RNA sequence: UUGGCGGAAAGGCCUUGGGUGCUUGCUGGCGAAUUGCAAUGUCAUUUUGCGUGGGGAUAAAUCAUUUGUAUACGACUUAGA
RNA sequence: GCCCUGAAAAUGGAUGGCGCUCAAGCGUGUUACCUAUACUCUACCGUCAGGGUUGAUAUGAUGCCCUGACGAGUAGGCAGGCGUGGAGGUCAGUGACGAAGCCUAGACCGUAAGGUCGGGUCGAACGGCCUCUAGUGCAGAUCUUGGUGGUAGUAGCAAAUA
RNA sequence: AGAACUGGCGAUGCGGGAUGAACCGAACGUAGAGUUAAGGUGCCGGAAUACACGCUCAUCAGACACCACAAAAGGUGUUAG
RNA sequence: GGAAUACUGCCAGCUGGGACUGAGGACUGCGACGUAAGUCAAGGAUGCUGGCAUAAUGGUUAUAUGCCGCCCGUCUUGAAA
RNA sequence: GAAAUUGUUGAAAGGGAAGGGCAUUUGAUCAGACAUGGUGUUUUGUAU
């Protein structure tokens, strides 16, 4: 031979875990965060963006909407560590919101083979989308210039200092 | 929080505004220094001229022009007390020089611009009431350097050209002062005074 | 398809190379320790080369172990490769240096039909 | 640092496992640390400790 | 508006280190507007990005970024310590870096 | 586009007239989604090359020869349609 | 007390440097802060110590496993390994379908001595393991023999009339 | 130059004393995090151009143990007795 | 005369932010909450989700930058000499 | 047909040596894992 031989060898079968002792509490959210909170998008697409929320969904995100025709952020859910909590708040009961969850925004995964060398919305989407901002402007019309306030972006200025400025 | 400062070097102590722009420039600031003629060294004029001297007499024997270089113009004694309070032989001290700029009087890259001060290098806020200074444009031509008639006479037309400017920039500053005035004591100007404005 | 493993840590993955093998071609780089009187790197100045010591050996679980997990068994006949049947998952046959191209191709014939990896399944073949 | 009041990492000084390749003795010396471990009986470790021995510290009787 | 940023403004101001050695494993970084260690606690644990460019594009852009995040804080000035995947690389004492305001806190 | 002013490194500052675009000063209508819960998510300016199409202008220096106000050699200083 | 006089040496120069004057000096007090291979906690390596485990199946009881502590080092001691020439045994080992050798900012294993593989070149033998044996490991000895540089296209190739 | 007791260097890296066999701190497997020693925190250079009460102006100031020196005698300089 | 407050100390008082670590691998132990079934933060990390699936992470190597690094061997109390 | 030493080509760097250590940027270059058993047969070579 080349190599002689190892005595003894070692075993294939893989030992079973030891059973953890991990539960699963429920997230305990921050206090600032209530539903009918006009929030501030700090990452993704909508970034600086001021949008409203509306339910804490169970896989520890926030349900939130623009609404759409405010400023064209659709019903979305964003996670609670990217988001500003203002104290503007808008009242939010009148909203059938208990229809979302989280199998409601499934992606349909895509397959290895489906390359996009180079490169559609649902209908009920779009109706639930109109029917719950229907809801909401009737609320954001009571307050003057919330309108105005939720299609405006947010930025920061020259010698803004997010450590002293109030939200 | 701008680009580029510009010091107004008039009043200042020559090392704490030498040691303040050092730790400026390293952090990555752009700092030109202009007026470095009005610049301070505490201590009577008799004693720095006498340091001077001291420095002056440092020469390598064996050959004159490879030894310590005494350069004779204020903004030159400026960079020499920036110099060596930056680490000046590697490539992040040379490239921390390279954002700097020293200069006597005011020129007109800068003439038009915006000049600061630092309060902890001031003579004014630093210095006893009591304790002699010397100035560093006479200390300069004590020493040899040829050019501050000149200087004087560009910042004396720099000054007259400045007032001008100064006069009509006032004028339209009560006009519109006196604009906001009258359009004060309105349902804006109360929401806004309200609000904090 | 390899045994499950923990995450492999190499302690000090640079060659440990001999001093002055830089300085002098006649000083080869196969490590030798400085038994010197006034050596620096003997006694261990700041700034100088690193020594081969015992902390920085492997860990036990993941000792002889390849990037895919397996060890590495030198085979020169498919008499040496069946005594990986059974450990498929821990052993990875390496064809040896001086096995002819028609001997090659039988032994990665029998390893494909057995089910045993073979880490260089390209040398002397012809395309 | 630790003052050390002790030498550190000081064999016990105590010869086990006989320097004897007899594999006769070793299955001997098997049977007898079995024995030592398991029966609490001063006898089997006595004898097991005379196992050890050299030849000089082995004088016949 | 004519302004987008989101984040803050800061300078990568030098590693970590004694008068002669230095510790690349951690960077010092001035953000600018804190002043004291108690404005400083505000950003710790904030991520931050050091973002560059290159003449070679890799997976469809011309721009890189080092990513990492605030640890705690140094001194009495307001500067902090940030730790980052890869450690910053030496040239950029003294060059511009985001410190983001996710994960928050508000 | 009109008239100025600026030489310290001016290369910028001010002004006249008309055109054209925007205006969040105020009130409306439509759009935005799917980047899927974040990923700088790419918006800057520096240099150069190669093409179009539209202007503009048509040289010198070196070697070699020559001089001796120069000269170890280079270099210098002269001359030659 | 501080300051000043007393206070003179040879290249140009040193509170480390710049520089600093209600100090960035001197005396004293209070906090905050910086960071050593030290201290605390955790992982991993090794060493030492104390223990557990012959039961069936499958192997290695010098095996596997549990627990604690410890780690500086010349001269020097000891121990476990790595490599070389040759010898007994074995793998019915490798090899002209390419052995050995050599080259390779290609890959992998080992703390390391080293080991393995791919590619190129090449042409006739060589290796793994268990043991035996020695003319067995080089950077140095103004070492030995051989080969080769920088110096360097340099010193120079100018006595005896042409 | 020569003794005593102890601790060290030789045989020893590491942080500090710029620099250095012996001083100060602390003795060393390979790493992570935290806290410190001695020494420091204007800038070189990580860290308060911190806070507080005074003293000092030198036409050779002074600036930190080992340590890289200064004395007798003087001064209506100024300070407190 | 009646309090308050400072300072110092105690709590097997409550609670927010940040960082590093996740060794082990069936069960066995000590506990806690419950009448019970059982559950648990009680002898060492799990759950949920995304992007990529490739030179992207990583390795090697050349270079750049920050800080550090004197020539080996030898005799010697002491070697870069 | 090794090395010292040398030519050519390529790449790279170079303000009074060069070489080294820790760390990362940049350029170049490169190994590893990507199937897995699987409900299943939407099936052809009818059991692949
Ligand atoms: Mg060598
Ligand atoms: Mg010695
Ligand atoms: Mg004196
Ligand atoms: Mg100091
Ligand atoms: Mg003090
Ligand atoms: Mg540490
Ligand atoms: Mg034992
Ligand atoms: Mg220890
Ligand atoms: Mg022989
Ligand atoms: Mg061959
Ligand atoms: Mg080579
Ligand atoms: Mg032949
Ligand atoms: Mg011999
Ligand atoms: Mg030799
Ligand atoms: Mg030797
Ligand atoms: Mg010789
Ligand atoms: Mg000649
Ligand atoms: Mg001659
Ligand atoms: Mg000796
Ligand atoms: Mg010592
Ligand atoms: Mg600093
Ligand atoms: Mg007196
Ligand atoms: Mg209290
Ligand atoms: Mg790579
Ligand atoms: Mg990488
Ligand atoms: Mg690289
Ligand atoms: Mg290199
Ligand atoms: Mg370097
Ligand atoms: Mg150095
Ligand atoms: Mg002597
Ligand atoms: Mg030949
Ligand atoms: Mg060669």
């Amino acid at each position: 031979t080349a190599q002689q031989a190892p005595k003894w060898y070692p075993s294939e079968d893989v030992a079973a875990p030891k059973k953890t002792r991990k539960a699963v509490r429920p997230q305990k959210l921050r206090a600032s965060l209530v539903p009918g909170t006009v929030l501030i998008l700090l990452a993704g697409r909508f970034r600086g963006k001021r949008v409203v929320y509306l339910k804490h969904l169970e896989d520890n995100t926030l349900l939130v909407t623009g609404p759409f025709k405010v400023n064209g952020v659709p019903l979305r859910r964003v996670n609670a560590r990217y988001v500003i909590a203002t104290s503007t708040k808008v009242s939010v009961e009148g909203v059938n919101v208990e229809k979302f969850n989280v199998e409601y925004f499934a992606k349909e995964k895509l397959t290895k083979k489906e390359k996009k060398e180079a490169n559609e919305i649902k209908t009920e989407r779009v109706e639930d989308q109109k029917v719950v901002d229907k809801a909401l402007l009737a609320e954001i019309k009571k307050t003057p210039l919330l309108k105005q306030y939720l299609s405006a972006s947010f930025s920061l200025k020259n010698g803004d200092k997010p450590h002293l400025l109030k939200f | 929080v701008e680009p580029v400062v510009v010091i107004d070097g008039k009043g200042h102590l020559v090392g704490r505004l030498a040691s303040v722009v050092a730790k400026q420039l390293l952090n990555g600031q752009k700092i030109v220094v202009v007026r470095a003629e009005e610049l301070n060294i505490s201590g009577e004029f008799f004693r720095n001229k006498l340091k001077y001297h001291d420095f002056l007499r440092k020469a390598t024997a064996f050959n004159k022009t490879r030894g310590p270089f005494h350069f004779r113009a204020p903004s030159r004694i400026f960079y020499k007390a920036l110099r060596g309070m930056v680490s000046h032989k590697t490539a992040r001290g040379k490239a921390a020089l390279e954002r700097l700029k020293v200069f006597e009087g005011i020129p007109p890259p800068y003439d038009k611009k915006k000049r600061v001060v630092v309060p902890q290098a001031l003579r004014v806020l630093r210095l006893k009431p009591g304790r002699k200074y010397t100035t560093l444009g006479k200390l300069s031509t004590s020493v040899g350097w040829k050019y501050e008639d000149v200087v004087a006479k560009l910042e004396a037309k720099r000054k007259v050209s400045s007032a001008e400017y100064y006069a009509k920039k006032r004028a339209f500053t009560k006009k519109v002062a006196s604009a906001n005035a009258t359009a004060a004591e309105s349902d804006v100007a109360k929401q806004l005074a309200a609000l904090g404005y | 398809a390899s045994l499950p493993h923990p995450k492999i840590v190499k302690k000090h993955t640079k060659k440990f190379k001999r001093h002055h093998s830089d300085r002098y071609h006649r000083v080869a780089e196969n490590w030798r320790k400085q038994k010197g009187i006034d050596s620096v790197v003997r006694r261990r100045f700041r700034g100088n080369i690193s020594q081969p010591k015992i902390g920085y050996g492997s860990n036990k679980k993941t000792k002889f172990l390849s990037p895919s997990g397996h060890k590495t068994f030198l085979v020169a006949n498919v008499k040496d490769l069946e005594t990986l049947t059974m450990h498929t998952k821990t052993y990875a046959a390496e064809i040896a240096h001086n096995i002819s191209a028609k001997n090659r191709v039988v032994i990665l014939a029998r390893a494909k039909a057995l089910g045993i990896k073979v880490t260089n399944p390209k040398g002397r073949l012809a395309l | 640092g630790i003052d050390h009041t002790s030498k550190q990492h000081k064999r016990s000084g105590h010869r086990t496992a006989p320097k004897s390749d007899n594999v006769y003795l070793k299955l001997l010396v098997k049977l007898y640390t079995f024995l030592a471990r398991r029966t609490d009986a001063p006898f089997n470790k006595v004898v097991l400790k005379a196992l050890f021995l050299s030849k000089i510290n082995r004088p016949p009787v | 508006a004519e302004s987008h940023r989101l984040y803050v403004k800061g300078k990568h101001l030098s590693y970590q280190r004694s008068k002669r050695v230095n510790n690349p494993n951690v960077s010092l970084i001035k953000i600018e507007g804190v002043a004291t260690p108690q404005d400083a606690q505000f950003y710790l644990g904030k991520r931050i990005a050091y973002v560059y460019r290159a003449s070679k594009e890799v997976r469809g852009s011309k721009i890189r970024v080092m990513w990492g995040k605030v640890t705690r804080t140094h001194g009495n000035s307001g500067v902090v310590r940030a730790t980052f995947r890869n450690n910053l690389p030496a040239k950029t004492f003294g060059a511009s870096v985001r410190i983001f305001l996710y994960p928050s806190n508000i």
